[PDB]
RNA sequence: AAUCAACACGGGGAAACUACCCAGGACCAGAUGUUUAUGACUGACAGGCUUCGGGUCUUUCAGGAUAUUGUUUUUGGUGGUGCAUGGCCGUUGGUGGUGCGUGGGUUGACCUGUCCGUUGAUUCAGCUAACGAGCGAGAUUAUCGCCAAUUAUUUACUUUGCCGAAGUCCUUCGGUUAAAGUUCUAAUUGGGACUCCCUGCGUAGCAGGUGGAAGAGGGUAGCAAUAACAGGUCCGUGAUGCCCUUUAGAUGCUCUGGGCUGCACGCGUGCUACAAUGUUAGGACAAUAGGAGCGAGCCUGAGAGGGUGCGCUACUCUUAUAAUCCCUAACGUAGUUGGGAUUGACGUUUGUAAUCAGCGUCAUGAACCAGGAAUCCCUUGUAAAUGUGUGUCAACAACGCA
């Protein structure tokens, strides 16, 4: 029994404190998002990661660690919460998988040239029509620089950034200093797909 | 930590029972489902760890402590239960 | 019968669209008869800088609440079919009079 | 433990804290929110805010 | 934190907590690697010590392995370093800029591409050893202004009809699930303006004009490239490297009290005035917010305040008949009914606390006669005046955002 603002700011909350949960959990299961469905006596959460096998490996036991990290926290009623998972079709255009991918790199001691190279490919490749990684901080030398590592094309300003660029910042902590990862990722239109209008930049004229 | 008798006993019940207890951050909490100060679940959850009985994930001033299989093999033996003997059903 | 009111609330427009057609839609099929309230602007307009540096320069933090409210005359066997859209960040209170 | 002084209507109420923060330093108490300001802009477009 | 880019900035309006600082007194969050069931450790009545005491102490009951002693080092820290760093933000500069592929020029740094008119604009036009792709600009997003479709007789109104009250032959009020709607009200989808039109000037475009709700980016915002500043922040963070602190008579945490409010003086942002285009007294239209806290109506008291708590989970009920202005009087150029500082007392609210908080009442009745040299902001619903909400908030705005 709540207003009709607080029944948006409690989900917006509840959504928030959810989501920075499922960071610290799902880092080898490569967590990609979530969406929740809120009902009064009914929620369902729909998961999103690529490891899809490693959830349902000893028959499903490593998601009823977080359903019931979900239910005390909240305190909400079981059959009432209505977990599942759905799996990353292309991986190589998620932003917070890709930054998990060049995290797991840089722990292991690989140049910041290799591991950028390393992912930037993998975008363009899958599928993607520009991406930039950013590597900020504090290799080699006592003072900290800036790499930047950009291909294709990556668009910066207007309303037209929120729609097609994905985007990601982080930060790997290590013997010596704290660097920050940083991955942008821009992506094709599609005729309806999984955005769907295309830039306001281009227009198409048709043949005679 | 000096905890008393019968308080330490339902926590670690609610542990078992369970397997994943969330308290808050903050100390001096009152504490849901088993009613006390939350400082009493969170300084033995970091017990439990070193010697390494759970994991601890921590969010957003919230600690969860998820519970490993060794520790599922020693509550055993603490409460004197047989096997099998906690939400890891299917 | 009980003339019962849904209310539709949403913080985004093309969500809350695909509800108010479906809602609307269900009761062609059922045949029962159907009868925009003002959207609220949750502005909080923190200070941007961390710390107290720098020219004072404020962002301007609007969340937006659409809101509307289909009603009709239904008879509680034809109501329960209607209620069951489910889609994301939105809501729809029922409420009998 | 359990601190004595009574802090029913008080500035460091356990309940007045960033919840993310842990720390008072500049709170917003609006909409019930109890979110410090350097806290909030972090995660604003999560909870559903947005600049216009 | 110190020119701009420190100085109503750290949302920093500190009575306690916040709090880092100072004076006392407790607590162990002493994790994990020899003592003890014959009590390891733990809790307390009354009365002493004492700010106040199961801190201690004279008594002597209540619990029950959660241990003790020594050794290891966790964890905690608003401790140090922003000249070790992450992120975020301000700024150079929101100016018009920035630099790749292949080709050419040069031994080479490097250049060319990226150059005589136009635009807010590397905006277009055209020159042309360069041709072609970018990013920023523009486009887009949000709102304000004008339209008519789509809905609305229990969340907005209007017209007509009914039943009231006065007027008392037709005027004005209040009410109505009662019939028709949409001009006001609310908000979704679309339409609308393009230098299209005409005349001058010079193809790109420019100036004026007609019409038009709107005319030259329709107004205002939002977003904003590359390249850097040893500018800011380790006092936002479970962002963090290293240093030291944990010798517990702690830099951990907490209780009582006091500070950050101390004043020969110097600067910054503000407020109220110096009056008569005024003050005093009496009489007569807003918008945007917020609210399971707002608080209806009716009683009580000069006043502040107090009691009783109707509606509302809100276009419904509520804060809520705003204030300059307007219209009748009073005053009379005076440090004066201008001005309302500083002081004495009484009446109160908020709070564990009023000792440095706000409101009321009666008294006290200051400096100030328009401010030197200097400097700031501003082009249309703008400046200036004039109030109202909101952020902080138990209580307190001369401040910020609207």
């Amino acid at each position: 029994r709540c207003t009709k603002v607080r029944r948006i700011i409690e989900t917006g909350l509840f959504y928030a404190e959810l989501n920075e949960l499922l960071t610290r959990e799902l880092t080898k299961e490569g967590y990609g998002g979530c969406e929740v469905r809120q009902t009064p006596t009914r929620t369902e959460i729909i998961i999103k990661a690529a490891n899809t096998k490693e959830f349902v490996d000893n028959h499903g036991r490593r998601l009823q660690e977080v359903r019931m990290m979900i239910q005390k926290r909240w305190r909400l009623k079981e059959d009432s919460l209505e977990i599942f998972i759905d799996r990353i079709q292309r991986k190589g255009l998620s932003a917070l998988n890709q930054l998990e991918s060049l995290r797991y790199k840089l722990i292991a001691r690989i140049p910041a040239r290799r591991a950028a190279y390393s992912i930037i490919r993998f975008v363009m490749d899958a599928g993607a029509r520009g991406c930039e990684v950013a590597i900020s901080g504090k290799l080699r030398g006592a003072r900290a620089s800036t790499s930047k590592y950009k291909e294709g094309y990556m668009v910066k300003s207007g309303d037209v950034t929120k729609q097609f660029v994905t985007q990601a910042v982080g930060h790997i902590p290590m013997k010596q200093a704290t660097i920050g990862i940083r991955v942008l990722i821009m992506l094709a239109q599609d005729p309806s797909g999984i955005p769907k209008e295309s830039q306001p930049d281009v227009i198409k004229v048709h043949e005679a | 930590m000096y905890m008393p008798t019968a308080i330490r006993r339902r926590i670690l019940r609610c542990l078992f029972e369970n397997g994943v207890l969330c308290v808050s951050d903050i100390q001096s909490g009152t504490h849901e489902e088993l009613d006390c100060l939350n400082i009493y679940p969170y300084q033995i959850g970091r017990a439990f760890v070193t010697k390494g009985f759970c994991i601890k994930t921590y969010a957003w001033s919230h600690a969860y402590y998820t519970l490993t299989d060794k520790g599922i093999e020693y509550l055993r033996n603490y409460f004197g239960l047989p096997a099998n003997a906690p939400a890891t059903l299917r | 019968v009980q003339k019962i009111r849904l209310t539709i609330t949403s913080s985004k427009l093309p969500n809350l669209q695909r509800v108010v057609g479906n809602l609307m839609g269900k009761l062609k099929k059922g045949n029962l008869e159907v009868r925009p309230m003002p959207r609220r602007r949750l502005r909080i307009t923190t200070r941007r800088a961390p710390c107290g540096n720098g020219t004072e320069t404020y962002d301007h933090f609007e969340l937006r609440i659409y809101k509307r409210v289909i009603d009709f005359q239904g008879t509680a066997e034809a109501v329960k079919q209607v209620t069951q859209a489910l889609e994301p960040d939105v809501h729809v209170e029922v409420s009998v009079i | 433990f359990v601190p004595k002084h009574p802090r029913d209507n008080a500035k460091g109420s356990v309940e007045r804290s960033c919840r993310i923060c842990g720390k008072r330093r500049g709170v917003i108490r609006q909409y019930r929110l109890n979110i410090c300001r350097r806290c909030f802009r972090e995660r604003a477009e999560l909870l559903g805010f947005k600049k216009y």
